[PDB]
């Protein structure tokens, strides 16, 4: 009951259809990681390794990670967050060479706070990268850590980073009981900076299959 | 200076006392004897599928038969509503797409989002398909909306806290709007397009004049940030709708306030908002997955166009008035009647 | 020539678990039929699998009530050739099929959590739809043998309707549900031992929830090798026997034919069971 | 530039068989249509062949049936048209046309250069009662064509395609449905008329518009062609 | 500073200078409009299923 036209139209529509169904298969079997930081925190180090959007394609062990980064952004971040909502994983880079300058590792942690505890990612895994490993030590040999955290009391060596510097960032997540937060200490070249984002990376894709299944 | 604290303060005082002095009445009270518009039913007439991930925007056709949606996923679909068939699927350079729109003489279409680039594509080719006519730049944050005055002019507003008119052909920036203090979130272009008004999340809007492109006027009474913003068919009247559950009717010639579309069980905010043909109802998508009629003369709910499972994203009403598309992030688009 | 003879050992005790095990099955099948078709609005292929693993289990109880006739003349039945004919074909099809998709589901978690990146992880429901239909014409073929012609006995009930009795012969039933038995049997241990081995490799079973999973997954390994052995067991002492060892006397054979259905009532338990092991029980509803 | 180049024509013997080929250069040849359109020595158009956008669909003449082949190759844009066991009547001049489907698309666009092709020894009819009608430059000028059956579809559509050839020339598309212009045509061309009679109307006729005016059907798939009028002084 | 405080009050003198009516009037005006096409609005009032276009 429809003209030869409409016919063709409706093929038309069809093989478009398919088009974009092949589309969205071949695009839903990519990682997509958001890439956050306090500023010039070591980011164009990890990028490195591996106007206004900045996106970056890699690849590992045949996976394809797509990262974005967003620090050509100056507008409020409460407006266009929401679009990164389905991100399976956001790396967080700090520098432990900040404790000293000005405080900055009180921005950091602040914007740690906001972003660990914002509304959307309320189930998406964080990765935490701290930099700048050998500056840190270096710098501490002859300066104090109560400078940035007066209640802190221990011994001045680089064997306390991993205590009130990572328990202190991994502390600030008020819902531990749906995500998980991985820490990894990195330098100028490790080599392993891509292998850990794998690991996390692959634990994310089991626990989301998982739910997935119903197991869940 | 003393000048700014002193002067910007009697100054604002003698607005705050004219527009005072100028309140006779009150649009309820002058609007007690018309009949109520009754309940209205809506059902859904075509539901539209092929969307990936979530819509952000969408545009009717002049002819009200064809409409253009935008979605996260990368694509820009042209749709034809009476049957449901694709038309064109263009796809996009950057996936990051939060507006688009549909030249009233049909040949272009225009998207952008956070590049900060505006993008005109050209449908009607000797070569069948559908290629990049123009990219816009100059803009330093995300683009959050853009109308077509005509094939060769364009008018878009991004996170920056301003706005400008283009030039397509030339692809420079005629000229510049600025004077808000926030990030501007959406505009309308009046009927006779010769003025247009813009939404910022400075919880103000504002009406500026294309032609010698300066402000003219600015309407404030929100206490949050304004999402969406249309004008009255009459073309002196517009609505807006904001962050704390509220939609508002300004009157330019009044230079005040009107009425105020409120509920205490609404609490989310609001997300587009759309008039109809006569301008007798309010059509206003909430983040509630919901999106409610108002009747625009007594502020008193009329129906409920609850068929969605994520949140209502965008609204739009035919140039005729014989449809409403709502496309939500379920990724769906809906054709009520 | 074979004995199918009626015991009365059986009338006391049978009647009871098999109504009981009906009305258990009946209800939980159907509460979770209502659940999976009003409140699973999302559909995805392990869905797909636990609604045809409900649908196969229901459709048992269809005839199940049937069976029930039973019960007032010892071995009697009241029916013609096709009636009781349907009964054993729907019985058997319903029991081939559980054990299918049960192995189905084990080896999509299997592919789920041990190989998390491989492509068959997402398919689009359409595939799911397709395998389910192919495993339903493979059980259906499997389960179709001369559904009418001989299912009769005759001495004191014109149909004495008997398939797994004591009779020499290797025609499909009585031979090859052991293979269903042992060969679904090592390929879901092999999965859940990959499974439980991989996930505790790597130091993943911190949280509370892989150790519900865990469990859960050695559970369904326990009830089936719990549910579906007695039988297999019962029924190769009956091949034993039938070479040599007293062959040609029922006398002995009495007591393996009583055991042969007092263990067949547990068969039927899965139909109460998996309805908390695999639809609830779970953190998806 | 959007071309269109054909060939494999030439002398052929009754009973024998040949290939013709259609290179196109200039457009997106994987989005369009293609039909073959044959043109007698001295008569009327006619068509030949269909393939769809994919090859999801083909049609041919009930004349040659089963005796013609019609193929498309995407990837080096080109067309094939095989033809086994020629008769006397198969002589003429080959086309290759475009045609792309969709709300407001345009079919009928573009036309081949044609390839001669010499052999050595229901459906609605369109009528077109004028056959010649001597015209001078500066005066109007009307063609009248009928159809044996309503082209008014449902949808409020009325399939009517106009088309000009010149002498010595392809012919291109004037009017499509009876109502739109196609692209490039001067404003002077216009169409009106119910269903079942048509009309085309040209109000100031130049010297470079004496030709063949042809009108087509597009409801049923057995495509048919007018006779044709021609346009003299 | 000295400019922004300048543009600022500018802007303002140059808004607080316009010709106003009363609330009443542009409220009498607007429902005039909206009555007056009452009639040319299928959503307001329903049209018969047969010349609706989206119609089943
Ligand atoms: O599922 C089978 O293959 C089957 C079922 C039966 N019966 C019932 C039964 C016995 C132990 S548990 C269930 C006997 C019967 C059934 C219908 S008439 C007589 N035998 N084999």
């Amino acid at each position: 009951t429809l003209s030869a036209e409409d016919k063709a139209a409706v093929e038309r529509s069809k093989m478009i259809d398919r088009n974009l169904r092949e589309d969205g298969e071949k695009a839903a079997r990519e990682v997509k990681l958001l890439l956050l930081g306090a500023g010039e925190s070591g980011k164009s180090t990890i990028v490195k390794q591996m106007t206004g959007i900045v996106e970056t394609h890699f690849t590992f062990k045949d996976l394809h990670f797509k990262m974005f980064d967003v620090g050509a952004q100056r507008s409020e971040r409460k407006k266009w967050i929401h679009c990164f909502e389905g991100v399976t994983a956001i790396i967080f880079c700090v520098a432990l060479s900040d404790y000293d300058l000005v405080n900055r590792m009180h921005e950091s942690m602040k914007l740690f706070d906001s972003i660990c505890n914002n509304k959307w990612f309320t189930d998406t895994s964080i990765i935490l990268f701290l930099n700048k490993k050998d500056l840190f030590e270096e710098k501490i040999k002859k300066s104090p850590l109560t400078i940035c955290y007066p209640e802190y009391a221990g011994s001045n060596t680089y064997e306390e980073a991993a205590a009130y510097i990572q328990c202190q960032f991994e502390d600030l997540n008020k819902r531990k009981d749906t995500k998980e937060i991985y820490t990894h200490f990195t330098c100028s070249t490790d080599t392993k900076n891509v292998q850990f984002v794998f690991d996390a990376v692959t634990d994310v894709i089991i626990k989301n299959n998982l739910k997935d299944c119903g197991l869940f | 200076l003393d000048q700014l604290r002193q002067e910007a303060e009697q100054l604002k005082n003698q607005i705050r006392d004219a527009r005072k002095a100028c309140a006779d009445a009150t649009l309820s009270q002058i609007t007690n004897n018309i009949d109520p518009v009754g309940r209205i039913q809506m059902r859904t007439r075509r539901t539209l599928r092929g969307h990936l991930a979530k819509i952000y925007a969408m545009h009717w056709g002049t002819d009200s038969r064809l409409l253009v949606s935008a979605s996260q996923d990368g694509k820009l679909i042209i749709w034809d509503s009476y049957t449901t068939n694709k038309v064109h699927a263009i796809p996009l350079r950057s996936s990051w797409v939060m507006t688009c729109a549909y030249a009233p003489s049909g040949n272009y279409v225009a998207c952008g989002g956070l590049d900060n680039i505006c993008s005109i594509y050209n449908l009607k080719t000797r070569e069948g398909n559908v290629r990049v006519s123009r990219e816009l730049a100059g803009h330093t944050g995300y683009l959050s909306c853009c109308r077509f005055l005509d094939d060769n002019q364009i008018v878009t507003s991004s996170g920056d806290t301003t706005c400008a008119l283009w030039d397509i052909e030339t692809g420079q920036q005629t000229t510049t709007f600025t004077g808000h203090t926030g990030d501007v979130m959406s505009l309308s272009l009046a009927p006779d397009t010769r003025l247009f008004v813009s939404g910022a999340c400075d919880a103000s809007a504002k009406l500026w004049d294309v032609r010698e492109g300066m402000c003219r006027q600015t309407f404030t009474g929100h206490e949050s940030d304004i999402n969406a913003i249309c004008f009255f068919p009459n073309g002196n009247a517009f609505a807006t709708g904001s962050d704390d559950a509220t939609c508002r009717l300004f009157d330019l010639r009044a230079d005040q306030e009107l009425m105020t579309y409120s509920h205490d069980n609404i609490i989310c905010g609001i997300t587009s908002v759309s008039f109809s043909k006569s301008g007798r109802l309010l059509l206003a998508g909430y983040d509630d997955f919901n999106c409610n009629v108002w009747d625009a003369l007594k502020a008193d709910r009329a129906g409920v166009l609850a068929g969605h499972d994520n949140r209502v994203s965008c609204l739009g009403v035919t140039d005729d008035g014989m449809a409403v598309a709502t496309g939500s992030w379920d990724s769906f688009l809906k054709i009520w009647n | 020539n074979c004995c199918v003879f009626r015991d009365d050992f059986i009338a006391k005790v049978l009647p009871p678990v098999l109504g009981l095990e009906f009305i258990f099955g009946l209800l939980g099948n159907g509460l979770a039929l209502w659940i999976f078709c009003f409140h699973l609005k999302s559909w995805k292929s392990s869905r797909i699998f636990l609604f045809n693993l409900a649908v196969a289990d229901f459709l048992l109880i269809i005839c199940l009530p049937f069976v029930m006739d039973y019960y007032v003349r010892r071995s009697d039945w009241k029916f013609g050739d096709i009636p009781c004919r349907l009964v054993l074909f729907m019985f058997a099809m319903n029991r081939q099929g559980s054990i299918i998709f049960l192995t189905v589901v084990a080896v999509d978690r299997y592919f789920r959590v041990v190989h998390p990146h491989h492509a068959l992880n997402k398919i689009s429901n359409w595939t799911a739809a397709i395998i389910s239909c192919l495993l339903w014409g493979i059980t259906v073929g499997l389960t179709v043998h001369l559904l009418k012609k001989k299912l009769l006995i005759q001495n004191g009930t014109a149909n004495v309707c008997i398939s797994f009795s004591i009779c020499h012969t290797f025609r499909w039933h009585e031979a090859m549900f052991l293979l269903e038995f042992f060969l679904p049997l090592g390929i879901i241990l092999f999965c859940s031992a990959r499974i439980i081995w991989s996930l505790r490799q790597r130091q993943m079973d911190r949280h509370a929830k892989i150790k519900r999973a865990i469990t859960f997954i050695m559970v369904v390994a326990i009830v089936f090798v719990i549910c579906f052995l007695p039988s297999v067991v019962v029924r190769i002492h009956i091949f034993w026997l039938l070479h040599t060892s007293g062959t040609q006397n029922c006398e002995v054979y009495r007591s393996v034919d009583l055991a042969f259905f007092i263990t067949l009532s547990f068969t039927y338990m899965n139909s109460m069971l998996d309805p908390v092991v695999y639809y609830f029980s779970s953190p998806s509803f | 530039d959007v071309q269109l180049v054909e060939s494999g024509g030439g002398l052929v013997q009754p009973g024998g068989s040949r290939k013709l080929s259609c290179s196109a250069s200039g457009f997106a040849f994987s989005s369009f249509g293609m039909h073959w359109v044959r043109q007698a020595p001295e008569k009327g158009l006619e068509w030949v062949a269909y393939i769809s956008s994919g090859s999801g669909t083909i049609y041919y003449a009930d004349t040659v049936k089963g005796r013609f082949t019609i193929s498309r190759d995407d990837p080096k844009n080109t067309l094939f048209l095989q033809m086994t066991s020629l008769r006397s009547e198969d002589t003429a001049m080959y086309y290759c046309v475009r045609s792309i489907y969709y709300y407001g698309s345009s079919p009928f666009d573009f036309w081949g250069q044609g390839t001669t092709l010499t052999v050595s020894s229901s459906d609605i009819v369109m009528t077109q009662a004028t056959s010649s009608v001597p015209v001078t430059p500066g005066e109007s000028v009307s063609i009248s064509c009928r159809s044996s059956k309503s082209l008014l579809h449902s949808n409020g559509n009325t399939y009517l395609y106009w088309f000009l050839q010149r002498p010595g020339q392809s012919p291109q598309l004037l009017i499509y449905r009876m109502s739109n212009l196609a692209s490039g045509v001067p404003d002077r061309f216009s169409g009106s008329g119910s269903g079942t009679a048509f009309t085309l109307t040209i109000s100031r006729l130049e010297a470079e518009d004496v030709g063949v005016y042809y009108c087509m059907q597009h409801l049923e798939y057995p495509l048919t062609f007018g006779a044709g009028t021609k346009l003299e002084l | 500073s000295i400019a922004q405080a300048r543009k600022l009050v500018e802007q303002l003198k140059m808004e607080a200078n316009i010709d106003r009516i009363k609330v009443s009037k542009a409220a009498a005006d607007l429902m005039a409009y909206c009555e007056a096409h009452a009639k040319e609005d299928p959503l307001l009032t329903p049209v018969p299923a047969s010349e609706n276009p989206f119609r089943e």
